[PDB]
RNA sequence: AAAAAA
């Protein structure tokens, strides 16, 4: 693998046009491209994969947020603790209305995507994609349980279909699941013992971080509750 | 003027009312207090008396407008943002429906300016808010605030209404108002200059950012 | 100067206390001072048991003013923000006064500001118990031309009219909240209830330019007797005031009414008079 | 099109407002106070003029609720939505059957439907009443003057009436149908007491019922007969599950001791009295409803569209005429003329019949025929505004009030004041020589420049002066930065 | 310191 360090020279020649991305920084004065994080450089597209527990607002990202406040203009939703609030408009719901407002209390789990996210402006999310049949699991998440994981474990789970988690958990139990890019995973089952079994697995899988240890953990966790 | 030219705080200048004889008719001079003066009450011969008394050390000026105005000019405080004045401000934060700033200097009248000295790391500096509808006369309804102003950019505006005792309400609707001084990437890059009214370019790194520019 | 030196020391009405079971009948409708727990009704405060129709409740021995719709109250502006005014009526919360609930003639601080007293009516009530004030009337507005005095809120009962005219050319404004305002009788005060059977100066801060001493000492004496009736815990009515004002005329100087033995004298005089001619 | 039921009514509409609102109540069942005693008129106060009071005002307050509303009973599940069918009542023969059917019930859920576009006061269209095991849909068009017999059930304190937002329902009941409600329980006010996030009906059918609905047919015309499938679906859905929510909310209130408050606010809703705009109280209240609660309703119209206080006489006549025609042909003021089109008449002011017809998007039917008259009202208003078309003055009368020789007196008393005050001052001259810190503290700023030898050299005070003169001169006039950009797309002449 | 019916 090719490991990258901040401040190091950029291997990619400046001759051929290359689109930017997360992980690299374009100097507003010297106009030189330099890495600002530590990880593996992926060139297809140029970006850097680095370990981070803190999520930042970005366009077209699926996130699971919690309503921390209800205003007259929009909703105040926290995608993560201590981070700045996000603006969820009333018109950001399917079958929107003028006078009539969507029913959401403080503490309700919402599965939405980030539409407009500026660095110097308050981010905004919408409870309907733009668009994928208006139903990618978007909306209020009733009951269930959520778990905090690092951003590395969250993105690989949602995007990569070769990740042996949804594959190994589907065999142990039948359930619906929603994964956000802010390190939040929402899983709901029928019986509470199944949800608890799923929580303990992801908690241990994220800690150990091993692709081939998924089946081993899931086997001993589901047999522990019985 | 038959009245003392130099006046220290507490020095008597002129009584309440005055009159003179000219052209076979009595002309009534009405003395009114002004900046640096204060109408107070004195006692003498067992009888009350009201007279204009200077409260600031400086020279006395008697002027008339289309009545005699008595004011004392020192050798800032008097200058305060009022409806119609032009004010140089700096962007403190950006929201979606508006843009709040802080007042630095105020344009005088016939350029010269009056710099308001205050601590910017406390919040004692006067704060002002520019509404999204007050950005430009062109398309007042839909205006993208991100493509107009920027944190740190200097904006020349004109105050409409003072509102409450917290924030001032400015506007950049006209041509001579808008972002004056700004740099690339929120101040990280080089200096940028105003070319088009809705476009600001930088003749150094070749960077171009969308702002609300004024007329040179 | 008066001193008191003491050494060595520092169809019946049921009295209930917090925690006591008032009744074992779940039929009654739960009111104030009572909480529901397993078909049993327990008292949350200490006072008398009030059984009226289906509604069961407990009346506290002492409590702040409870705002009701239609109450004529006197309040002071506590703060001003946005498009509302928050007035202190001496309740649990600050009453609110909307911009549409006042009279605009042809910068809210130019009308009403912090410190200003006014009389108003409780237009409606919020869910938290807060009151919505309403000043749109010829009988309501900003207060002036007199002096303010405060009595316990439980000493002024509701009435059809709380603005009474009294001998001495002065006018009392008995608020249900206990806040009372005495003032010089104006043109509106003289003929108010009578013509019914027959505007930039309303927010002015300046009093009447000519206040005679005959009215000032009247305002003064009327204040001393009201706080005297309040000292004896006597319910203040328009009749109790007039009687006290006349009963206090046996004292030449007005300042003699500030004494404890004098206040209880005027108070006991009305109690015995209304008892004698009442039976 | 659709024929208005006003012509099909047994009695013609009266938009005269020449007399105070007289209730259409004929029989007064379940009343301990005689009708003749409540048919009188209240004495006129300052704000309240002469008007007929609420008939059941004495019945609503004094009467007691059924002791079974004060106990916590288990919820009663609503009948199956797909299995149960709504019963339509369009004849008096099946109205009597429903009347005796409601008398054997403990509580009923009622909600109304209204249309205010083809009528001035508006007209009650559909009334949906639902019991525990069945639902009803009562037509208030054909059956209108005969619905007064429902007062036996509606004014009975034994039977609990379950409404939602009855603040407008009580008005519509007593106005058109002459119905009154004694023993009301408004679920809306109940939702407020609990602290529910939304006090709407769609939320109660969601959280406490799990029946997803939506606002589709509300402003829609309900006068159309018969009723379609999605309309009758929304019609019955209002009161169907409403009895289920009634129990659930009632249980919430008892355990939280908030039941006394809800029934209190409910009675105040039921005692709401309707009255015309003319004979309305001068003091605005929530106990009396009227179409216009402001003495000058044209005031708020101007401030909304930023109309200056000059064309007020124009917008007044345009408003009064719009109200005159609306009360003539029995139509809504917006149907005669919308506010947006009226604004075009105030802003543009067409002096001819050509400018009146063609404005904005479209023009309605009422102002099209009277467009010639509208051209005259504008010419009359412009004639009126042109018909109507103290600083030193107030001071001058005050200067002649004060004595003129007194000015010479107060000046002489001013001259003798200064000469006897500031003119006398004698003290031995004392040097301002420094005692301690007076030598070093106010020290003038000096600068030094070390040379190659390392010897300190005092910078002249004139040196820094020409430095400022050089800077202020160079900064005042900046050299214009000129930069050229290639433009291969431009061509010469 | 928005809210409910139609
Ligand atoms: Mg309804």
């Amino acid at each position: 693998s090719t490991f990258i360090f901040p401040g190091d020279s950029f291997p990619v020649d400046p001759t051929t046009p290359v689109k930017l991305g997360p992980g690299i920084y374009c100097d507003p004065n010297t106009q030189e491209i330099r890495p600002v994080n530590t990880g593996v450089l992926h060139v297809s597209t140029a970006y850097i994969d680095y370990s981070s527990k803190r999520y930042i607002p970005s366009v077209n990202d699926f996130v699971i947020g919690v309503i921390i406040g209800t205003f007259s203009d929009s909703y105040k939703v926290s995608l993560q603790n201590f981070s700045s609030s996000v603006s969820l408009s009333y018109m950001a719901f399917p079958n929107a209305s003028k006078k009539n407002r969507p029913t959401l209390q403080v503490g309700d789990l919402v599965y939405a995507r980030v539409c407009t996210a500026e660095k110097e402006l308050e981010a905004e999310i919408e409870c309907f994609d733009s668009t994928t049949g208006r139903d990618a699991g978007f909306g209020i998440l009733e009951d269930g349980m959520i778990i905090d994981v690092n951003l590395n474990f969250a993105r690989q789970l949602l995007f990569n279909n070769d990740f042996p988690l949804l594959k190994v958990l589907a065999a142990h139990t039948k359930f619906e699941v929603a994964i956000g890019l802010n390190g939040k995973i929402w899983v709901k089952c029928e019986e509470l013992s199944n949800t608890l079994a799923c929580y303990r697995t992801i908690m241990e899988c994220c800690q150990k971080n091993d692709t081939a240890a998924f089946k081993d953990i899931a086997k001993r966790q589901f047999k522990e509750i019985l | 003027f038959q009245f003392p030219e130099i006046a220290y705080p507490g020095k008597l200048i002129c009584p309440q009312y005055g009159t003179e004889n000219k052209d076979g008719e009595d002309i009534i001079f009405n003395y009114v207090p002004g900046p640096g003066t204060k109408l107070i009450q004195y006692e003498h011969n067992g009888r009350t008396l009201e007279a204009i008394t200077a409260t600031l050390v400086g020279t006395v000026r008697c002027e008339e407008e289309k009545n005699i105005l008595v004011s004392v000019l020192p050798g800032f405080a008097n200058n305060l943002p009022k409806e119609g004045d032009i004010v140089l401000t700096r962007v403190t934060r950006l929201s979606l429906q508006r843009a709040n700033v802080e007042i630095l200097a105020v344009e005088d009248k016939p350029a010269t300016f009056s710099v308001s000295q205050a601590s910017s790391d406390l919040g004692e500096t006067f704060r002002g808010i520019i509404r999204s509808q007050d950005v430009r006369s062109t398309d007042r309804d839909r205006v993208k605030v991100i493509e107009c102003f920027k944190p740190g950019d200097i904006v020349r505006a004109q105050v409409l209404s003072l509102g409450d005792g917290t924030n001032y309400y400015l506007t950049t609707a006209r041509n001579d108002l808008g972002v004056v001084f700004a740099r690339a990437a929120n101040g990280a890059g080089g200096l940028m200059y105003a070319t088009d009214w809705q476009m600001m370019t930088s003749p150094v790194t070749g960077a171009t950012e969308k702002r609300k520019c004024a007329k040179p | 100067i008066t001193i008191t030196k003491r050494n060595g020391a520092f169809s019946d009405s049921q009295i209930v206390t917090p925690g006591e079971l008032v009744t074992d009948d779940p039929i009654w409708m739960r009111g104030h001072g009572t909480y529901f727990l397993d078909n049993m009704t327990y008292s949350s405060v200490a006072g008398t048991v009030s059984r009226v129709n289906r509604l069961l409740s407990v009346i506290p021995l002492k409590g702040r003013y409870a705002p009701e719709t239609g109450d004529h109250v006197v309040g002071r502006i506590a703060e001003v923000g946005n498009k509302r005014w928050k007035v202190d009526i001496g309740g649990k919360q600050h009453a609110v006064l909307m911009l549409g609930s006042v009279n605009l003639p042809g910068q809210m601080r130019s009308f009403l500001k912090e410190g200003d007293l006014l009389n108003a009516e409780v237009q409606s009530l919020f869910q938290d118990g807060s009151a919505s004030l309403h000043t749109r009337s010829l009988k309501y507005g900003k207060l002036r031309n007199g002096m303010f005095c405060q009595v316990p809120s439980s000493l002024i009962v509701r009435a059809k009219n709380h603005t009474h005219n009294l001998p001495g050319n002065i006018t009392v404004v008995l608020g249900v909240n206990g806040y009372i305002w005495l003032r010089k009788t104006s043109q509106m005060d003289l003929a108010r209830d009578t013509p019914s059977a027959n505007s930039w100066q309303i927010y002015s801060d300046e009093n009447d330019p000519s206040i005679s001493n005959n009215i000032r000492q009247a305002i003064c004496r009327y204040a001393n007797v009201i706080k005297a009736l309040a000292f004896c815990e006597i319910g203040i009515t328009q009749q109790r005031i007039v009687s006290a004002y006349e009963a206090s005329m046996v004292y030449s100087n007005v300042g003699e009414l500030i004494e404890k033995n004098v206040m209880e004298s005027i108070g006991s005089d009305i109690l015995t008079a209304e008892k004698m001619r009442g039976n | 099109m659709v024929e208005k039921p006003q012509l099909k009514f047994k009695s013609p509409i009266d938009n005269s407002e020449s007399h105070p609102f007289i209730p259409l109540l004929k029989e007064k069942p379940n009343a301990l106070k005689p009708l003749s005693e409540s048919l009188r008129l209240v004495d006129d106060d300052e704000n309240n003029p002469s008007h007929y009071p609420h008939p059941y005002e004495y019945e609503i307050d004094h009467q007691e609720y059924s002791p079974e509303i004060l106990q916590i009973r288990e919820e009663i599940p609503s009948k199956s939505w797909d299995d149960s069918v709504p019963i339509w009542v369009d004849t008096s023969t099946e109205l009597e059957s429903m009347l005796e059917d409601l008398k054997n019930t403990k509580e009923i859920a009622v909600n109304l439907e209204h249309h205010d576009y083809r009528s001035y006061y508006g007209i009650v269209c559909l009334m949906q009443i639902s019991t525990r095991e069945r639902d009803y849909l009562v037509d208030t068009l054909k059956l209108r003057e005969n619905l007064h017999i429902l007062n036996e059930v509606f004014t009975n304190p034994s039977i609990v009436k379950v409404f939602h937002g009855a603040f407008m329902d009580i008005i519509w009941l007593q106005r058109d149908l002459g119905l009154y409600v004694v023993g009301l329980f408004d679920t809306y006010h109940a939702s407020k007491a609990i602290g529910l996030p939304r006090h709407s009906l769609a939320y109660l059918l969601e959280n406490f019922a799990n029946f997803k609905t939506s606002k589709k047919y509300q402003l829609a015309d309900w006068r159309i007969r018969p009723l379609s499938k999605p309309m009758t679906a929304y019609a019955r859905a209002d009161t169907h599950f409403l009895l289920n929510i009634y129990d659930q909310l009632r249980n919430k209130l008892i355990e939280s001791n908030k039941l006394a408050g809800v029934l209190y606010e409910s009675r105040n809703v039921a005692k709401r009295r309707f009255e015309y705009s003319k004979y309305r109280p001068l003091t605005p209240s929530s106990e009396v409803y009227s179409p216009i609660e402001k003495e000058s309703p044209w005031k708020i119209l101007m401030y909304q569209y930023n109309i200056p206080p000059e064309r007020e006489v124009l917008v007044r006549e345009l408003y009064q005429w719009r109200d005159l025609i609306a009360r003539r042909d029995d139509e809504s003021p917006r149907f005669v003329m919308p506010n947006q089109l009226l604004a075009a008449l105030v802003a543009y002011t067409p002096t001819d019949v050509i400018g009146v017809v063609s404005l904005t998007n479209g023009v309605t039917e009422h102002v099209r025929q009277n467009a010639k008259l509208l051209a005259n009202l504008i010419r009359d208003a412009l004639r009126n505004i042109k018909n109507t078309n103290s600083e030193t003055k107030a001071d001058g009368i005050l200067l002649e009030t004060i004595s003129v020789p007194q000015i010479r007196d107060v000046m002489e008393r001013f001259s003798v004041l200064c000469n006897s005050n500031i003119s006398k001052s004698r003290a031995k001259p004392v040097t301002n020589s420094s005692i301690l810190l007076g030598k070093i503290l106010p020290r003038e700023e000096h600068d030094i420049a070390y040379s190659k030898d390392g010897l300190p050299n005092k910078v002249k005070t004139e040196d820094i002066r020409i430095r400022a003169q050089n800077f202020k001169s160079a900064l005042a006039n900046l050299e214009d930065i000129i930069f050229e950009i290639e433009k291969p797309l431009v061509v010469p002449v």
